[PDB]
This record gives C-alpha cells, sequence and structure tokens, in this order.
C-alpha cells in the first residue's frame, strides 16, 4: 500500500518513469555476451583448443583454430548486438517523447524520463500516456475521455473512462491551487483490468470524501487517447511497475528435439575424437619403439626435446593429435544454426495466409528457437471459446415463465426491461443519420460477447437500448416514451458468484435489482414452483449446445435500498481484498428473486474449424479439447467440429456417473477391461470433467499397485479424442504436463486465446496464441500469434514441416562433411612417423569451414522446398505423418557417418595408389607430400559440394549462386594464394603447388573419377528409390 | 500488409528438377559408355611404357656393391649389370629411389627456412628456429639450415653401354630441366648482393653431413648455390615413405636410332648413401613418359572397373525395370 500526493506538497523509493528492455547496457556487453556463447559446448572447447595451441607446440599454427573461432563468435556477438539495440531504440522513441507537466503553476516541458510518482500530467488529444494516470479532470463535461487500448489488449473500442468528481471542475483552472489529495493505491498487479484505490482530498473545511478508485478511471501506460481536448492526471506508476511493463515475459518455454539432438551427435564426436587420438597414440609409441623408426640419423630430436620426461610427451603427444583431429567437430554450427533460425523465422510473419482484415493483424513471432518443433507436434491441446468457437453470439428463442414467447403488459415488460438493462453494452454514442436503418445506426459492442447478443435480440422486438447518458438508462418501450433509467449501482460479473446484476432506480417507480447468470448459479434464489418448467426448457438449449442465461428481478423497498446503499458505498471505501469482501457483500443483496424466463444463444464455430480438425487428424495429431465451459455445451460443438463421430462410444467420466468414491475404482478399471476387448482405435471417446480429474490426480496416494492416473493414460492415449469440461486454469497444465513425461517424448502444442490457456501455453512444448476478442494474455506469453484458428493447419502441416527438414538435414550434413574432412588426415598418420603431420595446408585447414563449404549450406537451409509448399498443405494425410523426428535419429544417422567413411577412404587411397606413378606429367617432374594434400582437399571440396547439389530439389537463383559460387571460389582462392610469395607468410610451402597440379592430364581424369566413386552411393540411392 | 515478393512468400522461381527411373537410367549407360573407352586408353597406354628398376643397396653377399656396405673407404665404386630386352623409344627419365625414408615426417618437413632460401640477406646470417637440431655450426650459422638439407643425397650414378666390342659406351646424362620451373626461377633464388657466390656466403658454413659447401655444388653459376636442380629436387618432400626423384635424363637424339637401344648396360655406382641404419633401399630406374605420366595401372583399372559397374548395373536395374 502506497501513499501518493498530487503535489509533492504536505495535505520516497519510487521507480523513475524510464523502461528498459535491453539485456545488455553498453559495458556489460562483452563481458556477458562472450559468457553466454562460451556456456555452450562447442564454442567452450574450441576454447580450450586455442588454449592448448597457445600454451604448448601444437601441430598447427593457433591461427587454424583462432581465427575461425574469433569469427564465428563476433558474427553471433554482431547478430544478438543488433536485436539488443533494436530492442534498446524502441525503449528510447518511448522514453525520449515529450510530455507537459504543471509542476508548480507552470506548463513545464519535460521528457518522459523525468515524471516521478504524485505529479499532475498534462495529456492532449491522439497521443500516448507517459505513465499510469489516475482521471482527475478532463475538458469537457462529465469527466468522460475516450481511451483506445489496442496496444496493450487488443481493442479498438473507445472505452469512455470516468474522472474524479470532486475534481471535476478542474480544467485549466488552478489545478495546481494547492490540490490536497493523498492517493493510496494497492502495489502495482499484472491484473490489467483489476485497480483498487482510495482518494483522499481536503477541502477548505475538514472533509475527507473519498471515492473508490477502480478501472474506470486508471488510464494505462501506453494506450492513445481520442476525440477528448486534454486530460489532467496524476502519476501513480511510473517505469517497472506500469502495468504495461509488468507483462514482458514469455520465454521459459525454450528448448527443441533438434536442438537436444545436436548435443546427442556431439558427445558422439568427441568419443570418436577421443578414440582417434588414443588410437594413434598407443600406435606412435609402438611404433617408435623401434630404435632406428625414430630419429633415423636424418631427423635427430632436439637436445630440449630428448631430455624431457616421457609421462609429459606422451600426454602432450596425445594433446597434439586432439589439436590435429580438433576439426572434427563443427566450429560454425552454431553460428549457421543461429541464422538459419533467426532468418528463417521472418517467412512465418511474412507471409500473407496468416492475415486477418477484420483484426488488420498477421501472425507475430516470439520465439524462432521453436520453428523445428512445430514439424514435430503430437498432442494438440485446444481451448474451446474463442479458439474453436468463435465469441459471435447470436440471440435464438428467448423464454418466459417457460412459455417460449416467439402477461403481454406485465410479464412482456418486464424481460425485454430485463434485456435491455443489467448490462454494459455501451452502444455506440456517435450515431450516425437516423435515415440509414430503421431507427439510427445501433452498432452494438461490449466486452462480454452474451450480453451484446441479449441486447440485439431485444431490438429484434420493440424494445431497443440507448442508455449511458451520463449515468442514466434510456430504453424505448415499443413507443415514442424515452423511458429513463438512473443507474445508482452496478455489480460486476465474477467467476466466483457466475452472475452480475444492476440497481437502478426507476423514473416514476421503486428501485429494482435485474440479475442475470447461469441456471446453477440463478436458481437457488428464485423460487421453487417456477424451477420445475423453467430447468427442462434449458436443459434443451443446453443439451442442443445454446449457453442459457437465466434473468430475474428483485424489488427493492426505499427503506431496504438505503441500507444497502450505506452497505455498498461503505464497501467500496475498504482496501485489502476489496472483490473478495465484494463478493460477499452483494451475494447476500440477491438471496430472494423473482424468475421471469431463461434465454439461448448460439456459438458458431470458426471459418474451417471442421476442416482444420480434420486434417490434423489425418496428420497423425491426437487433438484433446481442454474448455472451463459445461460439459453438454461443449458436448454439442466437439460433435460440430467433426471431432467426434455419430459411431462413436462415449465413456463419459462425468460428476453424474461418479458420484461415489470408491465407484471411481471400479469404473476405471471397466474402461481398461472394455477397451482391451477391442484390443485383443476411433470408435471411442473420452469425456473428463474437472472435478472428476483432480481426484484421479490428488487422490492417487490411496491406490500404488493400481496406480490411478497410469490406468488413466492407458486410456486415454489410445482413444480418438478426449473431451475435458469445467477444468480450472490449474488443471489445464496438469493434463499437458502428464502427456508430456510418457513413453519418449510426445510433442505436444497447446492453443489458446485467454488467460485461462496462459497456463497450459506455458507448460506445452510450443505455445500457440490466438488473436482474440478476450485480450492479448495468450499472445504475449505464446511462442507463435496468429489471428485464426484455421492458421494452425498452414503453419504445422507447410511451415513446421519446411523448417524441420531444413535443419534435419542441415544438422547432418555439418557432421558429415566434417568427417570426411578429418579422415583423410587420420589415414596419413598411418604412412607418416604417427607423428602429427597434417595433410593439408594451414590456409585450406582455416578455410574449409567459413568460406569453402558454409554459404551453400546457409542458403540451403532458407530456401530448400524438398515437397512444394502448395502440395504440403493440400495433402497432410501423410507427409506430417511422415517426419515423427525419423530424418535426425540412430537409422539416418549410420547412413551419414557410413557415406562420410566411406568417401573419406576414398579420397585418401584414391590418392594413394594414383602416387605409385613415380610422374603425373609429361616432364617427367615429381609432386611432394603438399600437392598429395591439394589433390586430396579438391576432391574433397568438390563431394562435399556437389553431395548437396544431389539433396537439393528447389533450385532458385541463389541455389545456383552458392552451390556453383563456392566452388568458383574455391578455384580462384586456390590460384591467389598459389601465385605470389607473401613477405609476412614465413612458411611459403604452397608457392605454386596448385597451379601445377592441374598442368597434369593425369590428375584432371584422377580428381573426376574419385568425385564419381565417392558420390556412387548416393546416385545408386535414389535410383533404388525409383524402383518402387 | 505483408509484403507480397517473389522471396518473402516463398515463391522464388525454381528449376525443380523431378526424378525417375526412367531418366536417371540413361545417365548410367552414358557414364558406363565414357569411363570404358577412356579406360581402354588409359590402360594400353601404360602397358607401352617400358620401365626397369635396380636395388643396389647391398645387404646380401652375392650383390656386386655389398662390398662397401659397411664403412671401409671413403670412395665406393661398384657395379651394376643389366640388360634391356626392349628398346627404349623416346626420351627417357632417370629417377632414384628410397625405402622406408620419412621425408613426410613432423619434424622432417618444418626443418627449413623457407625465407633464407628465397635469397633474404637477414634470414642468411641468422636462420629461423624451425632447423635449430642443423642450425648453427662452430657458432657460424649453416647456408641451408635444416634437416631436409643436411641429408641430401650424395651418390653419382652412371650409364654405360656395352656394344659388340668389350668396351663400354658412355651414356650422356643432362641435368638441367628436372626441377619445377617455378620453384627454380622464382622460389629458390641466390642471396641478393655479389657478384661470384663464394663472396655471398660470408658468415654461412656447409651443413654438417655435407662435404663441399653450397656455393661450390656446380661449375655453371646457373645452378651453383640455392638454385642447383639436385638440391632442388630433394627439397620437395616425398608424399609417402616410399618415393622416387628425377635425376637426369637423357634426351632422344635426332637420329633414327633409340635413346637406349636393346643390350647390356653397367650402372656406375659412387656409394655414399647410407641407409642400411634404418632398414632402407635404394633403387635406380629408368622410365619413358607418355601423356599421362609413368606407368601407373591405377587409372586404367579403375576406368574400367567404374565403367562396368555403372553400365553392368545399369543393364540390370534396366532389365529388372523393363520386366518389373
Ligand atoms: C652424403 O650425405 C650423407 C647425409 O648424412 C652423409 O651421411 C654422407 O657421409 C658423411 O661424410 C661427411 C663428409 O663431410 C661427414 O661430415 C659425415 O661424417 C660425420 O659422421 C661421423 C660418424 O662416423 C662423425 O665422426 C661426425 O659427426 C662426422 O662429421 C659422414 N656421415 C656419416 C654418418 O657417414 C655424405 N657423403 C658424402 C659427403 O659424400
Ligand atoms: C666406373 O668407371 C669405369 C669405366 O671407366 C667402370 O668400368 C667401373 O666399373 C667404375 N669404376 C671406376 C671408378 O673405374
Ligand atoms: F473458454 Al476457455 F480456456 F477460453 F475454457
Ligand atoms: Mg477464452
Amino acid at each position: 500500500t502506497r501513499t501518493v500526493f498530487v503535489g509533492n506538497h504536505p495535505v520516497q523509493r519510487f521507480c523513475d518513469n524510464r523502461i528498459v528492455s535491453s539485456k545488455y547496457t553498453l559495458w556489460n556487453f562483452l563481458p556477458k555476451n562472450l559468457f553466454e556463447q562460451f556456456r555452450r559446448i562447442a564454442n567452450f572447447y574450441f576454447l580450450i583448443i586455442f588454449l592448448v595451441q597457445v600454451t604448448v607446440d601444437t601441430p598447427t599454427s593457433p591461427v587454424t583454430s583462432g581465427l575461425p573461432l574469433f569469427f564465428v563468435i563476433t558474427v553471433t556477438a554482431i547478430k544478438q548486438g543488433y536485436e539488443d539495440w533494436l530492442r534498446h531504440r524502441a525503449d528510447n522513441e518511448v522514453n525520449k517523447s515529450t510530455v507537459y507537466i504543471i509542476e508548480n503553476a507552470k506548463r513545464v516541458r519535460k521528457e518522459s524520463e523525468k515524471i516521478k510518482v504524485g505529479d499532475v500530467v498534462e495529456v492532449q488529444a491522439d497521443e500516448t500516456f507517459p505513465c499510469d494516470l489516475i482521471l482527475l479532470s478532463s475538458c469537457t463535461t462529465d469527466g468522460t475521455c475516450y481511451v483506445t487500448t489496442a496496444s496493450l489488449d487488443g481493442e479498438s473500442n473507445c472505452k469512455t473512462h470516468y474522472a474524479v468528481r470532486d475534481t471535476i471542475a478542474l480544467c485549466t483552472a488552478e489545478s495546481i491551487d494547492t490540490l490536497r489529495a493523498a492517493i493510496e493505491c494497492e502495489q502495482p498487479q499484472p491484473d490489467l483490468y483489476k485497480f483498487v484505490g482510495r482518494i483522499n482530498i481536503y477541502s477548505n473545511s475538514l472533509e475527507a470524501v473519498a471515492r473508490s478508485l477502480g478501472p474506470e478511471n486508471l488510464l494505462l501506460k501506453g494506450a492513445t487517447l481520442k476525440n477528448t481536448e486534454k486530460i489532467y492526471g496524476v502519476a501513480v506508476y511510473t517505469g517497472m511497475e506500469t502495468k504495461m511493463a509488468l507483462n514482458y515475459q514469455g520465454k521459459s518455454q525454450k528448448r527443441s528435439a533438434v536442438e537436444k539432438s545436436i548435443n546427442a551427435f556431439l558427445i558422439v564426436y568427441l568419443f570418436i575424437l577421443l578414440t582417434k587420438a588414443a588410437v594413434c597414440t598407443t600406435l606412435k609409441y609402438v611404433w617408435q619403439s623401434t630404435p632406428y623408426n625414430d630419429e633415423p640419423w636424418y631427423n635427430q630430436k632436439t637436445q630440449k626435446e630428448r631430455e624431457t620426461l616421457k609421462v609429459l610427451k606422451m600426454f602432450t603427444d596425445f594433446l597434439s593429435f586432439m589439436v590435429l583431429f580438433n576439426f572434427i567437430i563443427p566450429v560454425s554450427m552454431y553460428v549457421t544454426v543461429e541464422m538459419q533460425k533467426f532468418l528463417g523465422s521472418f517467412f512465418i510473419s511474412w507471409d500473407k495466409d496468416f492475415y486477418d482484415e477484420e483484426i488488420n493483424e498477421g501472425a507475430l513471432v516470439n520465439t524462432s528457437d521453436l520453428n523445428e518443433e512445430l514439424g514435430q507436434v503430437d498432442y494438440v491441446f485446444t481451448d474451446k471459446t474463442g479458439t474453436l468457437t468463435e465469441n459471435s453470439m447470436e440471440f435464438i428463442e428467448c423464454c418466459i415463465d417457460g412459455h417460449k414467447y416467439k402477461v403481454d403488459k406485465n410479464r412482456e415488460e418486464l424481460f425485454l426491461r430485463a434485456l435491455c438493462l443489467c448490462h454494459t453494452v455501451e452502444i455506440k454514442t456517435n450515431d450516425a443519420v437516423d435515415g440509414a436503418t430503421e431507427s439510427a445506426e445501433l452498432t452494438y459492442i461490449s466486452s462480454s460477447p452474451d450480453e451484446i447478443a441479449l441486447v440485439k435480440g431485444a431490438k429484434r422486438y420493440g424494445f431497443t437500448f440507448l442508455g449511458n447518458r451520463n449515468g442514466y438508462m434510456r430504453v424505448e418501450n415499443q413507443r415514442k416514451e424515452i423511458e429513463e433509467y438512473e443507474l445508482l449501482h452496478t455489480l460486476n460479473f465474477d467467476a466466483v458468484r457466475r452472475r452480475m446484476s444492476v440497481i437502478v432506480k426507476t423514473q416514476e417507480g421503486d428501485i429494482l435489482l435485474f440479475c442475470k447468470g447461469a441456471d446453477s448459479a440463478v436458481f437457488p434464489r428464485v423460487q421453487n414452483h417456477e424451477i420445475e418448467l423453467t430447468k427442462v426448457h434449458v436443459e434443451r438449449n443446453a443439451m442442443d449446445g445454446y449457453r442459457t442465461l437465466c434473468v430475474a428481478f428483485k424489488e427493492i423497498a426505499p427503506d431496504d435500498y438505503e441500507r444497502i446503499n450505506r452497505q455498498l458505498i461503505e464497501a467500496k471505501m475498504a482496501l485489502q481484498d476489496r472483490e473478495e469482501k465484494m463478493e460477499k457483500v452483494f451475494d447476500d443483496i440477491e438471496t430472494n428473486m423473482n424468475l421471469i424466463g431463461a434465454t439461448a444463444v448460439e456459438d458458431k464455430l470458426q471459418d474451417q474449424a471442421a476442416e482444420t480438425i480434420e486434417a490434423l487428424h489425418a496428420a497423425g495429431l491426437k487433438v484433446w479439447v481442454l474448455t472451463g465451459d459445461k460439459m453438454e455445451t461443449a458436448k454439442s460443438t466437439c460433435y460440430a467440429c467433426r471431432l467426434f463421430q455419430t459411431n462413436t462410444e462415449l465413456l463419459e467420466l462425468t460428476t453424474k456417473t461418479i458420484e461415489e468414491s470408491e465407484r471411481k475404482e471400479d469404473r476405471l478399471h471397466e474402461l481398461l477391461i472394455e477397451y482391451r476387448k477391442k484390443l485383443l482405435h476411433q470408435e471411442y471417446g473420452l469425456i473428463i470433467d474437472g472435478s472428476t480429474l483432480s481426484l484421479i490426480l490428488n487422490s492417487s496416494q490411496d491406490s500404488s499397485s493400481n496406480n490411478y492416473k497410469s490406468i488413466f493414460l492407458q486410456i486415454c492415449m489410445k482413444c480418438t479424442a478426449v473431451l475435458c469440461c469445467r477444468m480450472a486454469p490449474l488443471q489445464k497444465a496438469q493434463i499437458v504436463r502428464m502427456v508430456k513425461n510418457l513413453k519418449g517424448s510426445p510433442i505436444t502444442l497447446s492453443i489458446g486465446d485467454g488467460a485461462n490457456d496462459v497456463s497450459m501455453i506455458l507448460e506445452s512444448h510450443v505455445g500457440i496464441g490466438i488473436k482474440g476478442k478476450e485480450g492479448r494474455q495468450a499472445a504475449r506469453n505464446s511462442d507463435y500469434s496468429v489471428p485464426k484458428f484455421k492458421h494452425l493447419k498452414k503453419l504445422l502441416l507447410a511451415h513446421g514441416h519446411l523448417y524441420y527438414v531444413r535443419i534435419a538435414h542441415l544438422v547432418q550434413y555439418f557432421f558429415y562433411k566434417n568427417l570426411c574432412f578429418i579422415l583423410p588426415q587420420f589415414l596419413y598418420q598411418f604412412f607418416c612417423g604417427f607423428s602429427q603431420q597434417p595433410l593439408y595446408d594451414a590456409a585450406y585447414l582455416t578455410m574449409y569451414n567459413i568460406c569453402f563449404t558454409s554459404l551453400p549450406i546457409l542458403a540451403y537451409s532458407l530456401l530448400e522446398q524438398h515437397i512444394n509448399i502448395d502440395t504440403l498443405t493440400s495433402d497432410p494425410r501423410l507427409y506430417m505423418k511422415i517426419s515423427g523426428n525419423a530424418m535426425l535419429q540412430l537409422g539416418p544417422f549410420l547412413y551419414w557417418t557410413f557415406l562420410a567413411a566411406f568417401e573419406g577412404t576414398v579420397f585418401f587411397f584414391g590418392t594413394y595408389f594414383l602416387f605409385q606413378t613415380a610422374s603425373l606429367e609429361e616432364n617427367g617432374k615429381v609432386y611432394g607430400n603438399w600437392t598429395f594434400g591439394t589433390i586430396v582437399f579438391t576432391v574433397l571440396v568438390f563431394t562435399v559440394t556437389l553431395k548437396l547439389a544431389l539433396d537439393t530439389r528447389f533450385w532458385t537463383w541463389i541455389n545456383h549462386f552458392v552451390i556453383w559460387g563456392s566452388l568458383a571460389f574455391y578455384v580462384f582462392f586456390s590460384f591467389f594464394w598459389g601465385g605470389i610469395i607473401w613477405p609476412f607468410l614465413k612458411q611459403q610451402r604452397m608457392y605454386f603447388v596448385f597451379a601445377q597440379m592441374l598442368s597434369s592430364v593425369s590428375t584432371w581424369l584422377a580428381i573426376i573419377l574419385l568425385i564419381f566413386i565417392s558420390l556412387f552411393p548416393e546416385i545408386l540411392l535414389i535410383v533404388l528409390k525409383n524402383v518402387r | 500488409r505483408p509484403d507480397n515478393t517473389a522471396f518473402k512468400q516463398q515463391r522464388l522461381p525454381a528449376w525443380q528438377p523431378i526424378l525417375t527411373a526412367g531418366t536417371v537410367l540413361p545417365i548410367f549407360f552414358i557414364i558406363g559408355l565414357i569411363f570404358i573407352p577412356i579406360g581402354i586408353g588409359i590402360f594400353v597406354t601404360s602397358n607401352n611404357i617400358r620401365e626397369i628398376e635396380i636395388d643396389y643397396t647391398g645387404t646380401e653377399p652375392s650383390s656386386p656393391c655389398n662390398k662397401c656396405l659397411s664403412p671401409d673407404v671413403t670412395p665406393c665404386f661398384c657395379t651394376i649389370n643389366f640388360t634391356l630386352e626392349k628398346s627404349f623409344e623416346g626420351n627417357v627419365f632417370m629417377y632414384y629411389g628410397l625405402s622406408n625414408f620419412y621425408q613426410n615426417h613432423r619434424r622432417y618437413v618444418k626443418s627449413r627456412d623457407d625465407s633464407q632460401l628465397n635469397g633474404d640477406s637477414s634470414a642468411l646470417l641468422n636462420p629461423s628456429k624451425e632447423c635449430e637440431p642443423y642450425r648453427r655450426n662452430e657458432d657460424k650459422p649453416i647456408a641451408p639450415c635444416g634437416a631436409i638439407a643436411n641429408s641430401m643425397f650424395n651418390d653419382t650414378l652412371e650409364l654405360f653401354l656395352i656394344g659388340n666390342d668389350s668396351y663400354p659406351i658412355p651414356i650422356a646424362l643432362k641435368k638441367k630441366g628436372i626441377a619445377w620451373w617455378t620453384d627454380k626461377n622464382v622460389k629458390f633464388r641466390n642471396p641478393p648482393g655479389g657478384d661470384n657466390l663464394e663472396e655471398r656466403f660470408k658468415g654461412t658454413t656447409k651443413p654438417v653431413n655435407w662435404l663441399k659447401p653450397v656455393y661450390m655444388l656446380d661449375s655453371d653459376p646457373d645452378n651453383n648455390g640455392f638454385i642447383n636442380e639436385d638440391f632442388i629436387v630433394w627439397m620437395r618432400t616425398a608424399a609417402l615413405p616410399t618415393f622416387r626423384k628425377l635425376y637426369r635424363l637423357i634426351e632422344r637424339k635426332s637420329d633414327l636410332h633409340p635413346t637406349l637401344p636393346a643390350g647390356r648396360y653397367s650402372l656406375n655406382v659412387t656409394y655414399n648413401y647410407p641407409v642400411h641404419y634404418f632398414d632402407g633401399r635404394k633403387r635406380m630406374i629408368l622410365s619413358t613418359i607418355s601423356w599421362m605420366g609413368g606407368k601407373n595401372p591405377f587409372l586404367g583399372i579403375a576406368y574400367i572397373a567404374v565403367g562396368s559397374i555403372s553400365f553392368l548395373l545399369g543393364v540390370v536395374l534396366l532389365v529388372i525395370n523393363h520386366k518389373y
């Protein structure tokens, strides 16, 4: 509880109005970014290798491991430093905005950063508020200003905010005239819809009149002011306490199946490298045991090397082999993966398919690390209201006194009055010319979609709502009468009470209490005799999938109203969980009420929800509907969504079936008995109630041997589609969490549109947040956001399939092309003296991973459609089902490693048998050991590039440019690096090796052959794939 | 609203090849019909090359050169007799081969100072640390420092021909043009300043194992120091432990008489290089070079092996494709 004064004057620890979303400031950039990068296995391993090459004598100069490490670290830091700068700049625009403040009797101008807590802020029209202001005075009468919160919760309605009544007449008239007001607000909460406070104004006398400050008075940060001259407000939360900045989360869902398979591949390649270093070292000392094998009088060890300890020599020899074979771990795999995810993420947002005209918004990506996870989904958990059924409610079949009107002067009027009252529909005040429609432009827009249908349903009959005039309610009663109603009080709907009500003073009569709500909540209040006829009408509508709201009134005498009024205003005064004390202060007010009748509204499905679910099943995904509405209403939609076919047997684990505790024990086991008889599939569907589910998960310690949940999961795992009704948000997470940890890794995707779905969106492997009318809580905490549910078909079948294939082939190709690179360098140790003599020049060791073979794989992973994007969405029956992480399992991994080992052997022994010739030129000249290395390297580069050329099925102009550009760069760079004697370079070992290699015809024929032999199993494989 | 360009919407026009058994089988026949004629040409042209080798390291009592295996006197002169049963038509090349000589050893390969051998005045006075075990001798730098220059091949081979008369006819062996053109004329250069070589090497001595300093290897100034053909050839470190390096070359004569007519020959060896310590072997090779190089059956056999397996497999798949 904080105390705030308007002018910081008589009537401390508050954050400055400066939001920062940047990770790195300026100076901790290098210390923190580098530390985060070197926490990875491969990035740290090349740090150890670089230090080893520096601290001791190693086969290759430290440049061969320092330059590739310095490049990848720089590019990775630049990419991350770029995004962090963009986030900082976006905050800079908000913070470096001029705002007008009434410091002391002056309209002085200060930056939005300088605003403190408890200072008068003047906001002009069409400008976002700099902080959380309490409406204190407005230019126009009634103290009403229209605030558009489209940037916060995606609502373009001009919400009417109300000012403080005691300070209404302060418009441009000494708002600083020692305005005594001590505002006591609660500590900031991310509710964004709940604000509890209490102003304390002091006038000339000793008075302390105080209005309850609610969300109706709070002007949130980052919302655009509309249709108001000017605003006076007091800053309360400024920076990192604003309700705008308290919702900067949604990033704890980051781990992909491909990323953890990289670590599985990286552990193997470390053990392969350990084996090669151990095998060579043990063979080196077997070889050196022969006295003339080492030091055979032509190369003699220096006196320093001869007198050193053998134990240290064995250790340094082992380390020298590690440095020699270190390139078996791809140094550029992290940077290439990160750029592929960063650049390939834009394809989702750029896609014009994920575009909704009504919302004027597309798809937005919050996490690029899960792109490959969209092509691995196995379970889909779907919300009901808003996700599957759009919140467009239609009024059908009103009921009065259980008679289904489709009394005429008494009961008829009250129901329509109760339909035209007891709501907050807030019609569009600026109606157009009356001649456009039957009466005028009467568009109704509000928060709750059910109340919009009821008011429009009355409009079908004579009554019509035209209220909200300075706290007055106007309804046309089938005649020219305006019939004003004074809205004394309003009772806001809450999930606890499951009902809402209003208290209105009749213009020429007594006080009334109109009340709405579900049948299960209002019926205990109403008289028993009226229920017996109304309940059956409710049941038929409820069974047929119509949402029902019962309506009742209550006559209030003036003596009763006065005691209620004193009770209501006293309750609004108190802080410390007002809403719970709200829940009781008027629960007892609405006890004895007279029922009029119920109603029915329709919740129409989305555009292609039946077609989307049909494709999801055809793709092999199990769709579960986790919802928090009634069972029979959700049951009808599932039949509409084709989730349940007619022949399906419904195994209902509802509360009506499970009334006894021990019944659950028997009734849970008979399904296992019943279903296993079918198993000695798509004929059975399961329904779960939240109350039953809580017993299965909590009350499971009683049964140890016959574990309740294990049997329960066995039923669900083999059913068509498990509907789950009346489930609290916590229970939604438990179902998702339960599926994740069983029989391997079933990838789960949860899609929702409200705060009831944030719990399951965060827990699931992939979270999809639909941009619905309920708010932006689901979108903000989601990995990906789509405006409609039918876009899940395009996201999973087209983008998800393509994202997985591109990166599952990129990962396999990095480990393939590096094993081919080192294997000749390992086989050479047998024909050397196990002396750690590199086969290639230090120029080729450095340039191989970053220039020669770095670009063709990057362009592949961004521009490769092995199957066209149009044929992927059109035919979902099989292709999603093909890749259940198949491209990266133990099967295909052994094919790439064995192909690399086969090609690595052909490179060496193809050239080894070629140098038995004693001269490869017509001039009789002989070739050295550096021409041996370049023949092997030239075949190696031409093979790994052409192997990727065979795997491409989509040949854009970029694919030609990088695949044929990397081969053309290798030939040019070899000529350039072998044409001039540099002064700085000391080795000068490659002066003219490449150009002299090409002078001979035999090497031109030898190179061509070795490329074809190496690529033979790849060519042969696709031909066997053409056979059947 | 999102930009409707070809790239952004994943719709760039792409060649997008289609593959069936009907479009890959014809390649197998073509690849199987080009590697067979080439292989036949390569395999045949290899067998036309006439090449002989003479092992003269001794190590056996019957060997004529065994008389100077063990160190007895500094100059050894052992003679080997061999006959040519088939005439060598074109110009003939002379090689010397060594076995178990690990010239690709890590410590051996780096044992050179390529800045010194390029003619750098500063590097000449102080050689690099890579050639350390053979860097300084008697507190003086060694002009060709390193283990590579230290162990240079230094025995003389000579060819003689026996006609009707018992007198031997010496064969003229040419020495120029046995090293790469570029490394002799660009990479390997003498120190810059001076008119005669002996003055350019002032503070530098000869290698420990050598006999004569570097500035008196040859009488011709064009092959005297750091550009001697026999020296430059030895620097090019061999790829494998068993290697052959170009020693001399017998050029073809103007007349119709062949370069080496079929007959008996004598090999005059000035045995100086000791290799029996590390169980090495010394060979002399006379070869005729075709357009592809020396005598190697690998390329010929490999094309027939690759050419036939592509044709044999291509037919069988066509057979399986046809009936099934
Ligand atoms: C040819 O080149 C090889 C390469 O090492 C030499 O072994 C070979 O013999 C060498 O003759 C030179 C004459 O200058 C001597 O320097 C070498 O001797 C050295 O080795 C002896 C071992 O008994 C030691 O007393 C001392 O270190 C000598 O300097 C000698 N090398 C050996 C081991 O025989 C060269 N022959 C020539 C130059 O024709
Ligand atoms: C080398 O030359 C002679 C011929 O003059 C040859 O007969 C003999 O075998 C060899 N030895 C020497 C040096 O005479
Ligand atoms: F109706 Al819901 F999660 F949006 F149960
Ligand atoms: Mg919802």
